[PDB]
RNA sequence: CAUAUCCUUAACUCAUUGUCCCUUUUUUUU
């Protein structure tokens, strides 16, 4: 009963600048436990953040009753995250012995 | 066609198939595209009358209904040794126009 | 620049398509050994051209189209570079 | 719920299954290396850019590790848990994450009177200057155009990557101009922004889940645009590519279809086989069928464009791999896909294809099968009639498969023996169709879609050859013929109802006519639309082929019965009655005479009943059956149709009044306008104020009759209205439809037979006035029609005072009817080159451009027509002027120009031509230079021979000859 | 159409209108300082170069325009 | 007399299933020849070999029995040579004799 | 690397036609020899010139 | 350089139906 296009990652815009770390952490972390917060430090993306929540439901709910609250006496914009890229090699090393390390314990295969 | 510069013609060994015209390019001339004096007749290359498409229009594409002709100026030019003259791609007109009557209508 | 690469490819194109066509980078060597190949392939087409060759030295005509096919492949010595 | 759910413009991601979905999963990879990158260079140690091997690394890794998860499932996605430093990877360099904090642990309001704030009012939501609306959903694609700064602030690059954001915003979002510009500039400065920053933005529009399908055009005509400025800088870009456009080689938009193969067939060419195939290699054992299908079809693009010899090697390698069979059904539907595309193509490559194939069939993995019997059934598709020497080698198993295996082998190797008994000799083939036949009948009670799609074909396939008896055919193939597939279902689907109709066509050209239409003749009073649809096509198609010799009385009886109610009980508004009720009654010829007093009553009665469909119906069964009332000579009830339909006409509505003037059109021309009633004086002043509808139907079937009348029947009206309907005429240059154009341009000629032609000169000139250009081209080609009708000296005089006329327009329009006039008429404009001669040379030394692309078009035309007449010297004259145009850049001028030496080569010759180039063909400037090169190479495609006496005489220097020493013989 | 006028010709009244713009607009210009050419565009006999227009519109605009007024006050 | 259109060499099956007609240099053309049900000659597409940078000398059609149509060539590759500044490769190219089969199966010629 | 004037014009049959630029052809004595030749019409002369034909 | 606008050119066009069937350990029963 979900659209595919709900994401655990949050997008945040119209955030007033130098928000501290405790009252965002407090703000979203109402729908769920977070799994990571990133917030703009370069002066073209100042002011706006990344929440990762660790369920997608909560994810779902903040999206859904978040949009437009008032912060800072700014109403808060919310969407999505659309994950459509990535920027870096997976590195095939760690995963082989991380991957060798499961089956050694498991005696997979 | 001569007013659309991204076309592209065949130009293959033309063959023993007559290439025909749909009634929007009825009576006009493969190459230049003028509407008079036409000398000869046109010849196609055998993979574009392969199969289902054995008919259609050479220029457009369309239910074949007449001969196609190069016309006389052409003819002297022999324009009409160069290949075959069908048009291998849509090119951006015509599919322009297509997603903006489908956005329209 | 892109204007240029685009103008370089179609002349390409069209060089392997009518041998003998030239680009703004033809040398005169190149423009040359056209000439003269395609002089040799009209000597041999036109019958009194072949004639006229074949009575001014004294030779049989299937000497001289023999001859002139020998010359096609270096008509105009070993190239320049 | 919204209301506007109507209005909006539906997405791509609506029309998409669970299938299609897989394409929003795919996300865009890392930086990728180039390994022709330098000419082939070292590769620079700690790049992090991915090789081949690192890709197939991740892609073995990740099936491995799936096959883990799938081996710990049964022990005891978004969902799963994400490692903080692989998180890393998705999101961009700029922000820094947080600390958690301590404190966090996981897991009415009455009346107040406000304080004034000005904070609201600062924030906005668009970004700043000539940019278009930024919907809500884009904000994370265009969100730094939202935050304003300084461009000097910040670096080269970044200023660099703002600007190709503005720039696909206004391609997006922009209305046509801010559309047409951008592109413009995109296109041009394509290769100084480079293959990188483009892509890393184009592509993540593509992804999004929210674009509609006219936006996604747009974003592809894009790609294609900067693929042919940056033809070798696209090989990082490669594979990213492909993910981004290998979906729209299934999308269910034909459209769409054909770019996204035209996209992958720039690609290959731009990228070249190597690239491609290096890219392509993972994906053919892919652990998702949705690669591995969209992968298989693009391997065919890929072959079309670079030819089949080239990777026929890579194929038969990767049809062979015996580790996956995943690879090997992969390859072996390349082949197929091959040959669907590929058509006659395929045919110098048929043995080595088939040898790849053949040991396909004996496979101990089903799909891999049931893969080649399809791709053998392709390619003798597309060999027919030849190759069946090729095919020996694969009729056994397929014998063998087709007598042993039942179940769902069978549909597919039965496809195949089809495909293949076409191509056979008839000795063979008269084996091989009897016992196929004997499966067919058994199949035939099947209750399995792909088995009737199937048999359907090969039972026409069977019935083309000689060995099957007519006697047999209808004894035993047609009562569960048609008691199988003559049914409601067939006729729904359209692939089946195509199929149908196909097979039914062909056994009547066995058994007769009179037993296949004998059995669905009483379907034509069926009540489904759909069958009754089906059924007339059937019948309009054996009697088009077969004639009505067989059909006695008591079936035309059924027949005509049949077509009439099938006619009046339409309601799909399309040609299928029409053409059927056409070809039934020209079929039956003057059998059909007694019939016709029924016909037209019924006719009669439908041209006033309250649906203006049925009206419309109505009036266009009279203009199908006008000719075979002249062959029955029944010329008396056609007559007083042409008295009944001259009521109709005022018509308020547009489409049936368009069908009445179709139906009048056919009444004139089979009974003759001089035994037309009502009289052509009373037809032509009704006519001439339905002139003035706007619609097209009405126009065009309007200005046809009112034409036709202006030649065969000018003395039916005064010269006061031929003037006046000449002046009317001039509106109908504004149509849309170019029909109505040229019949109107026609119409002119007709009238200044009549009333002269400088009554309708006159107000043809006065017509280049106006500013649009659709109405003055016509009228340039409407004073050229008329000049070549009555004789160029009486148009030419007032022609040539226009000239004067201080105006642009009309001074461009003079010299586009002249173009057009020495264009129509050819050798007689002999007579008037040493008129028209100073007009052009005043207009080539003009200051405006395009008073020199006119009269170089002038020069093109009449050059050609003079063409062995000795008129050298005006055309000698007149290259004097055309020729210093030849440094103009603008493309419309410089084509006008190199038509006008391409038609002086052929009138004044090559030796002229080449004496007017060879000073610049080694000019110091690559400007002057490759102008003249390109001149040249016309000269030498167009007379090759010929130049052979022309060419100068080149000394020899130190190391190489180059005298011509046999035209130096002396005799 | 004779007793009463019936319909209008749209493309001869944009003529009639670029006419009665033109004399308009004509009347504020002094003779010197326009030079119509063979073709009926005008040039600006004013600034040393000779530019070109289109229309008189465009004239009148140009006019207006800085390169224009520093290139008058010169003459 | 263009230099690569065909026309210089015409050789004929010797059972009369096909024609070949070759330029001076790459560029040659077959067509096939049959007989309709009223005994009219009938005429095919043409079929075509081309080979870049070579030269063709003569052409004769070689009288295998009922088999494909063969068509013999006293060939010649120029391209080696116009690549040498040195004029060796001029001099040690060398003519060769390539045989053409027309495979009437596959509707194709192969050299 | 390059002639200059005087001894192109020495080195043409016919020294009156050699301009300032020839020498910066990238094979200049085909280009004066070309020139030179009979019934050759000269390049226009405007493809030097900054404004444009006619303008 | 970077932005609108005006004028003009190309007998420039007025939507389309053309196997996308690809997919689930999936297979119409004596
Ligand atoms: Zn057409
Ligand atoms: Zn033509
Ligand atoms: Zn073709
Ligand atoms: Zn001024």
């Amino acid at each position: 009963r979900l659209p595919p296009e709900v994401n655990r990652i949050l997008y945040i815009r119209n955030l007033p600048y130098k928000i501290t770390a405790e009252e965002m952490y407090d703000i979203f972390g109402k729908y769920g436990p977070i799994r990571q917060i990133r917030v703009g430090n370069t002066p073209e993306t100042r002011g706006t953040a990344y929440v990762v929540y660790e369920d997608i439901f909560d994810a779902k709910n903040a999206c859904d009753h978040l949009s437009g609250f008032n912060v800072c006496n700014r109403y808060l914009v919310v969407l999505y995250y659309n994950a459509n890229r990535a920027f870096q090699k997976m590195d095939t090393k760690k995963k082989e012995e991380q991957l060798k390390l499961l089956k050694e314990k498991y005696g997979i295969n | 066609a001569k007013h659309h510069p991204d076309l592209i013609f065949c130009r293959k060994q033309a063959g023993v198939a007559i290439g025909r015209l749909c009634e929007k390019c009825d009576g006009k001339c493969v190459i230049c595209d003028s509407y008079v004096r036409p000398c000869t007749l046109v010849r196609i290359c055998d993979e574009c009358n392969y199969g289902s498409y054995q008919g259609r229009c050479v220029i457009c594409g369309g239910p074949g209904v007449s001969d196609a002709y190069y016309c006389k100026e052409c003819t002297i030019q022999e324009k009409d040794r160069d290949g075959c003259p069908k048009i291998v791609n849509l090119g951006s007109s015509k599919t322009d126009l297509f997603y903006e009557r489908k956005k329209y209508g | 620049m892109t204007d240029r690469y685009t103008i370089h490819s179609q002349l390409e194109h069209l060089q392997s398509k009518y041998i003998g066509t030239g680009h703004a980078d033809t040398t005169k060597w190149e423009w040359l050994v056209n000439q003269h190949r395609d002089s040799y392939c009209s000597y041999m087409g036109h019958f009194d051209l072949l004639n006229y060759f074949a009575i001014a030295e004294n030779e049989s005509k299937a000497r001289v189209r023999f001859n002139l096919m020998e010359k096609m492949l270096q008509p105009c010595g070993p190239p320049a570079d | 719920y919204d209301p506007f759910a109507e209005h909006r413009p539906p997405k791509i991601a609506d029309r998409e299954d669970e299938y299609k979905k897989h394409r929003r999963t795919m996300i865009i990879s890392p930086e990728r290396l180039d390994p022709f990158a330098d000419g082939g260079k070292t590769p620079d140690p700690k790049m992090n850019a991915r090789t081949y091997m690192d890709v197939m690394r991740e892609q073995h890794l990740t099936k491995e590790e799936r096959e883990i998860r799938q081996q710990l499932a049964e022990k005891a996605e978004r969902n799963r848990p994400l490692s903080d430093e692989e998180l890393d990877a998705m999101f961009p360099e700029g922000y820094k994450v947080l600390p958690p904090p301590a404190g966090y642990v996981p897991i009415m309001t009455g009346f107040h009177m406000q304080t004034e704030d000005r904070t609201m009012k600062s924030v906005n939501d668009q970004p700043s200057g000539n940019l278009p609306f930024l919907k809500p959903d884009d904000i994370q694609y265009f969100d730094k155009l939202l935050v304003d700064v300084d461009e000097s602030t910040l670096s080269p690059e970044e200023q660099k990557e703002r600007k190709i954001m503005k720039l696909l915003l206004k391609i997006k979002n922009g209305t046509p101009p801010m559309r047409k510009a951008a592109l413009r500039q995109i296109t041009d400065k394509a290769r100084e922004f480079g293959a990188g920053p483009l892509f890393n933005q184009i592509l993540p529009l593509l992804m999004s889940p929210t674009l509609e399908d006219q936006e996604r055009h747009l974003l592809v005509k894009v790609i294609d645009r900067i693929l042919y400025k940056l033809d070798d800088l696209v090989r990082p870009y490669v594979h990213k590519i492909l993910v981004v456009i290998e979906p729209l080689l299934i999308d269910e938009d034909y459209y769409a279809r054909v770019e996204g193969r035209e996209i992958i067939s720039n690609l290959a060419k731009a990228a070249g086989l190597a690239t491609m195939i290096s890219t392509m290699r993972p994906d053919i054992d892919n652990m998702d069928e949705y690669v591995r299908n969209t992968t298989a079809r693009a391997f065919a693009v890929v072959a079309s464009a670079l030819g089949i010899p080239s990777l026929l090697p890579f194929l038969k390698a990767v049809c062979k791999s015996k580790k996956s069979w995943q690879a090997r059904h992969t390859g072996i539907k390349i082949v197929q896909q091959i040959a669907i595309l590929m058509g006659c193509a395929i045919l110098p490559h048929l043995r080595s294809l088939v040898e790849i194939i053949e040991h396909g069939l004996v496979d101990e993995q089903q799909k891999v099968r049931t893969i080649s019997a399809l791709a053998i059934a392709a390619l003798a598709e597309a060999a027919t009639p030849y190759g069946i020497e090729s095919f020996d080698s694969v009729l056994k198993p397929l014998w063998k498969g087709i007598r042993q295996h039942r179940g769902k082998g069978l549909a597919a190797f039965l496809k195949a023996i089809g495909y293949l008994i076409p191509l056979m000799d008839a000795e063979y083939a008269n084996y091989y169709t009897r016992e196929v036949m004997l499966i067919l009948i058994r199949e035939f009670q099947s209750p399995d879609e792909e088995m009737k799609k199937i048999v359907l074909k090969v039972v026409k396939q069977c019935c083309g050859t000689d060995g099957v008896e007519a006697n047999y055919i209808k004894t035993e193939i047609l009562p569960p013929f048609f008691k199988h597939f003559w049914q409601h279902r067939m006729a729904l689907d359209r692939r089946n109802y195509r199929q149908l109709v196909d097979t039914t066509v062909e056994l009547a050209n066995k058994v007769g006519a009179a037993e296949i239409i004998s059995r669905i003749v009483d379907d034509l009073k069926d009540e489904a639309e759909q069958y009754r649809k089906m059924v007339m096509e059937t019948i309009e198609k054996i009697m088009g082929n077969l004639g009505a010799a067989d059909i006695d009385h008591k079936l035309e009886e059924q027949l005509i019965d049949g077509i009439l109610y099938a006619f009046q009980e339409q309601t799909t508004e399309d040609s299928v009655m029409l053409n059927g009720f056409g070809t039934v009654v020209n079929a039956l010829g003057k059998r059909v005479k007694p019939y016709l007093p029924q016909i037209c009553g019924t006719v009669l009665w439908r041209l006033n009943n309250k649906s203006a469909k049925v009206r419309q119906q109505a009036a266009d069964l009279i203009s199908r059956t006008a000719v075979v009332m002249k062959t029955c000579q029944e010329e008396k009830l056609m007559g007083h149709l042409g008295v009944v339909l001259y009521e109709y006409l005022g018509e308020e509505y547009p489409e049936v009044l368009g069908s009445i003037l179709g139906a009048l059109k056919a009444i004139v021309n089979v009974i003759g306008m001089h035994k037309m009633t009502p009289p052509i004086k009373d037809l032509l002043p009704r006519l001439t104020p339905i002139l003035k509808n706007r619609h097209e139907k009405v126009q065009e079937n309007c200005i046809d009759l009112v034409g036709r009348i202006a030649d065969r029947g000018a003395e039916y009206v005064s010269a006061r209205e031929w003037m006046r309907i000449c002046f009317e005429l001039l509106e109908l240059l504004k149509a849309h439809k170019k029909a109505i154009r040229r019949a109107t341009v026609n119409t002119f000629g007709y009238i200044a037979k009549a009333i002269g032609p400088h009554d309708v000169l006159a107000t043809l000139l006065n017509n280049l006035k106006v500013q649009e250009r659709q109405n003055r081209v016509c009228t340039t080609v409407a004073i050229a029609i008329v000049a070549e009708t009555c004789s160029p000296f009486t148009v030419l005089p007032a022609l040539m005072n226009e000239y004067r006329v201080p105006e642009l327009n009309v001074q461009n329009g003079v010299l586009k009817s002249l173009s057009f006039l020495f264009e129509y008429i050819g050798e007689m404009g002999k007579d008037y080159i040493y008129a028209v001669t100073p007009l052009l040379e005043d207009a080539l030394m003009d200051r405006d451009l395009v008073h020199r692309q006119t009269a170089s078009a002038v020069v093109q035309h009449m050059s050609l027509g003079v063409y062995g007449f000795g008129c050298e010297d005006s055309l000698n004259h007149l290259l004097n002027y055309v020729w210093p145009n030849v440094f103009e850049t603008s493309p419309h001028v410089i084509q006008a120009v190199m038509g006008a030496l391409e038609g002086l080569r052929v009138a004044i010759g090559p030796c002229r031509m080449l004496q007017y180039c060879l000073q610049g063909l080694f000019h110091p400037a690559r400007k002057v230079r490759d102008v003249y090169w390109k001149i040249y190479n016309s000269i030498y495609i167009g007379s090759q021979d010929a130049l052979i006496a022309h060419y100068p005489r080149i000394y020899n220097d130190d190391k190489n000859t180059y005298i011509r020493y046999e035209l130096d013989y002396i005799l | 159409m004779s007793f009463k006028r019936e319909g209008d010709d749209w493309s001869q009244l944009n003529v009639l209108k670029k006419r009665r713009v033109g004399d308009l607009l004509a009347s504020y210009i002094p003779e010197d300082e326009a030079l119509m050419l063979r073709d009926g565009r005008f040039a600006c006999a004013i600034c040393p170069h000779r530019p070109v227009l289109d229309t008189l519109a465009m004239l009148t605009a140009h006019r207006a325009g800085k390169k224009h007024l520093s290139s008058l006050q010169l003459f | 007399c263009r230099r690569i259109v065909p026309g210089q060499f015409l050789a004929v099956d010797p059972k009369g299933r096909a024609v070949m007609i070759s330029a001076i240099e790459k560029q040659k053309l077959v067509y096939i020849l049959n007989r309709d049900a009223a005994a009219r000659l009938t005429i095919s597409s043409p079929l075509e070999a081309h080979k870049a940078n070579t030269l063709v000398y003569h052409v004769v059609g070689v009288d295998v029995g009922f088999e494909n149509p063969m068509f013999a060539c006293l060939e010649m590759d120029y391209e080696e040579a116009d690549n040498d500044p040195t004029g060796e490769a001029a001099a040690n190219t060398q003519q060769t004799l390539t045989f053409y089969e027309l495979d009437l199966g596959l509707n194709h010629v192969v050299r | 690397n390059r002639f200059t004037v005087a001894e192109l014009k020495q080195l043409v049959a016919r020294p009156d036609v050699v301009e300032m630029h020839d020498v910066t052809a990238q094979d200049p004595k085909l280009l004066v020899h070309l020139k030179a030749t009979r019934n050759s019409v000269p390049v226009p002369r405007h493809w030097c010139f900054k404004r444009k034909y006619l303008q």
